[PDB]
């Protein structure tokens, strides 16, 4: 999970 | 605000191939000469230009079956088809130009650029 | 010895949730208490083993309307229906509990996963 | 494009  | 999670289009991509290959919930035959491919509209159209002009198409969207133009080669669909579910795209020497053909027919830039590119540099 | 197109997964996604967003081939209905939502069997089978397990059953493949357990939150399924068609989750802290809650019915893994995490952190 |  990663912040786009 | 939202978080991503980066697999999840690929993921999301390897089940509608897998249910492809076990024929599940395909609602479309692409009849290509004297071969046949089955598949789910929806895909097609996400992927082809040709492809969402035909099922966006008030009579087109309810056919179980699409002719393409007899001048369309099945392996080069065939390629193209195995493209659209996984991104991978097997691009030969003895059939780059039936891929470009069947890409600019299917109206799938991204492949036709690449075709483009490899054809130039053994020219 | 295929290319890969890094975006093609992406850009199919993108599509998928256009059709959606225009009602386009969507083929259920899922109910959750007193509220609708329509959406693509093919899309739900590959993020949900709910779903994956529902859609391959013999008679509940044939259903143009599915009715979840009546303790479903309609948010929750709205924003996991969301990430389905988007790979985003709109993750806050007045909706984290039911989308959990729905992600663990739905038997959506990685997004039970990321619940755990963000639970955990705030303990 | 990428090779894989
Ligand atoms: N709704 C919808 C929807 C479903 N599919 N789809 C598009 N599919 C498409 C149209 C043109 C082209 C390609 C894909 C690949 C390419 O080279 N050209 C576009 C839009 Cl703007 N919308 C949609
Ligand atoms: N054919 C087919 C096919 C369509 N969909 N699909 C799967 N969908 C699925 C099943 C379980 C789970 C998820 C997705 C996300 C998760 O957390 N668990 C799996 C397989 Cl093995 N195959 C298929
Ligand atoms: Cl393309
Ligand atoms: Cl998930």
């Amino acid at each position: 999970w990663v912040i786009p | 605000s939202c978080i991503q999670f980066t697999r999840h289009a690929s993921d999301v991509l390897l089940n509608l191939n897998r249910l492809r290959s076990r024929d599940i919930l395909t609602d479309v035959v692409i009849v290509v000469s004297r071969e046949q491919f089955r598949a789910h509209k929806t895909v097609l159209m996400a992927c082809s230009g040709l492809f969402y002009s035909i099922f966006t198409d008030q009579l087109k969207c309810n056919l179980s079956v699409i002719n393409l133009d007899p001048e369309i080669n099945p392996e080069g669909f065939c390629i193209l088809l195995d493209f659209m579910y996984t991104s991978r795209l097997n691009l030969r020497e003895g059939n780059i130009m039936a891929v470009m053909a069947t890409a600019m027919y299917l109206q799938m830039e991204h492949v036709v650029d690449t075709c483009r590119k490899f054809i130039k540099a053994s020219e």
